[PDB]
């Protein structure tokens, strides 16, 4: 089966999914949230699951069935498969636009004391529930930018719909008891967070 | 309410073999068939097979026949779903999902399972590429970086071109190298790439004819 | 720690700064680096030049941060600009050189080998290069109708002509491939698209 | 015209020694100091040491003593820089260059070499993450992928959110995994992470205490 690699909208845009190349009669979807299995849409071209929202609706055109979501709500974004006999569609990356940003949550984790007893000193700076997925990390310090031995993973999806990242700074004993603090300063939508970690 | 529990996450080498439970509650498990989807590393939905709990038929996929063993348990109403010799393409998510007759209404999907299959030391597979004409060597299916390539033991220099590998989905790394000759020369000197992988000590030499 | 702008961008003639923040003042140094060949110092210190340079490079101080200019982005004045003080390097600066001539790709194509039709595999093998800006498309299609599964597009990358290379790989079981009639890798490279097919001979 | 040639790349594996060569041409070698520079991959130009020719001292980076020696032939105007118990992020260009008097100006840096070093199965180093409060466990270079983190022995699954693996610069896997406890039970009850590292067969037990 044909499906688009990805369709965009915003909250009522009522983007619909094309499903190419389906017989006639028997054409179910499926709606995959990242983390949870799939549950089902549309029992056969039309018909809806009791306890589904009659917001989800599908038709048929002959040689092409296809879904309308009336509204795109925040919370209705996933892989959709259309499904004909025992094979399903390429997968829709439905994505949203006018979802409310979320700022992110920093936490930060001096180098453990095990850590430090091996030669080894790492700065650990977990950001989660943030939306959309772009963040940039900058290490300072003591106020001085430090670029070398830092890495950022790219953000992720959680279970929650939302994005995380995690931010790594890899360091010497001598040099992380030499400065008075080292901060990871995560911006994100233009708002910036920060936290700061000292020796102790 | 009606309920399909999984197995765990399970981890395992390749060659291994792997059997993940679906335990069925709130439902007669006999009246209806038990089907198996996985969902592939960052790709779509996959279609397996489907299992008759009632008379033990099944039915599988094309692609994978001969490899998946899906077998019923009618006393405490379970359905397992065995993978024999897993290979590197094999790591992805596995549903079950319950259905009925020849229509495709899969209502519930129980929760899941990730079976990972870690990539392990493997080396080239060096294959030729026949063909002002182009020949080359396939460099497939070898892990972890990097290969090093040559031709004619390191005479033939001019117009080489080795381009960058691939990661595909199996986390494997494919790569390509090609030299560029004058058509006249093809049935009066030979090619041969020499394909080196020391992470698995692998050192391989094959000819490129037309 | 010397700080540099991740990256630069310009055109023939935009007259573009680097900047060397945090730099103390006398014995500044700038070298320009082509990935693949060693780099080649620029400035000695502040302003000075070695000879056989160019004077379209020139360096200079703003108090406390050093800086790089270039009075016109010649095509091919693209690199890795660093700034040493002393022992230490900057982050160093991505150039990047606009308007540069367009180049139409080129495509080599290559059925399944015997051997690894012998061990039930095949792989068709698509090759693209010498093409410029990289940013093209790669579709393939069977007997006119696309295919996407098992696709494998690796991202374009520099060669050592300052152009751009990408290779795809299509994965069949042995029957499949024999099956169909044709498979057809296109490529397609602002607004012009080049096609090359195989079959089962 | 001053040339410098260095040798050849190499790939090697971890714990390896590697020695790159650096002859000098066009001038008098004795005269100028040998510097060594590394480019990473992806990051900045690092400098690795100096040494004099004419009389054999040598300076290293604190960073790198006690790993690197740097030795010279001046029977053919060569130096040399050797790499001892080669990590994972020794991968870099190593770069000889020349340096015109004293202090730090440059002048000619020759062409470089590429020793890569290719990533071998390792086991990871777990470590506590000290404190609503939180904590985790840090699980630093690792390879290859996944890992499996379980708190309490699968006991404590309330919180608990492992964040996915970052790919570092020398390749090997790093990852974090937190829970969320009250801050009335830190000085109550223990917090023990299980991680398993099956393609490197090890399995660590470490405790998380303030």
């Amino acid at each position: 089966l044909t499906q688009p690699a990805s369709v965009s909208g915003s909250p009522g845009q009522s983007i619909t999914i094309s499903c190419i190349g389906t017989s006639s009669d028997n054409v179910s979807w499926y709606q995959h949230h990242p983390g949870k299995a799939p549950k089902l849409m549309i029992y056969e071209v039309d018909n809806r699951p009791s306890g589904v929202s009659a917001r989800f609706s599908g038709s048929k055109s002959g040689n092409t069935a296809s879904l309308t979501i009336s509204g795109l709500q925040a919370e209705d974004e996933a892989d959709y498969y259309c499904s004909s006999y025992e094979v399903f569609g390429t997968g829709t990356k439905v994505t949203v636009l006018g979802q409310p940003k979320a700022a992110p949550s920093v936490t930060l984790f001096p180098p453990s004391s095990e850590e430090l007893q091996a030669n080894k000193a790492t700065l650990v700076c977990l950001i989660s529930d943030f939306y959309p997925g772009a963040v940039t990390v900058a290490w300072k310090a003591d106020s001085s930018p430090v670029k070398a031995g830092v890495e950022t993973t790219t953000p992720s999806k959680q279970s929650n719909n939302k994005y995380a990242a995690s931010s790594y700074l890899s360091l010497t004993p001598e040099q992380w008891k030499s400065h008075r603090s080292y901060s990871c300063q995560v911006t994100h939508e233009g708002s910036t967070v920060e936290k700061t970690v000292a020796p102790t | 309410q009606v309920q399909l529990v999984q197995s765990g996450a399970e981890v395992k080498k390749p060659g291994a073999s792997v059997k993940v439970s679906c335990k069925a509650s709130g439902y007669t498990f006999d009246d209806y068939y038990m089907h198996w989807v996985r969902q592939a590393p960052g790709q779509g939905l996959e279609w397996m097979g489907w299992m008759n709990p009632k008379t033990g038929g099944v039915n599988y996929a094309q692609r994978f026949q001969g490899r998946v063993t899906m077998t019923r348990d009618r006393s405490i109403d379970t359905a397992y779903m065995e993978l024999n010799s897993l290979r590197s393409d094999d790591t992805a998510m596995y549903y079950c999902a319950r259905d009925y007759g020849g229509g495709y209404p899969l209502d519930f999907w129980g929760q899941g399972t990730l079976v990972t299959v870690f990539n392990q030391i493997k080396g080239p597979s060096v294959f030729p590429l026949a063909p002002t004409a182009a020949l080359g060597c396939l460099v497939k299916d070898y892990f972890p970086e990097p290969v090093t390539v040559s031709w004619n033991s390191g005479a033939l220099t001019s117009g080489v071109h080795t381009f960058p590998a691939v990661l595909q989905s199996s986390g494997l790394y494919s790569l390509s190298s090609v030299v560029t000759v004058p058509s006249s020369s093809l049935g009066t000197q030979t090619y041969i790439c020499n394909v080196n992988h020391k992470p698995s000590n692998t050192k391989v030499d094959k000819k490129v004819e037309p």
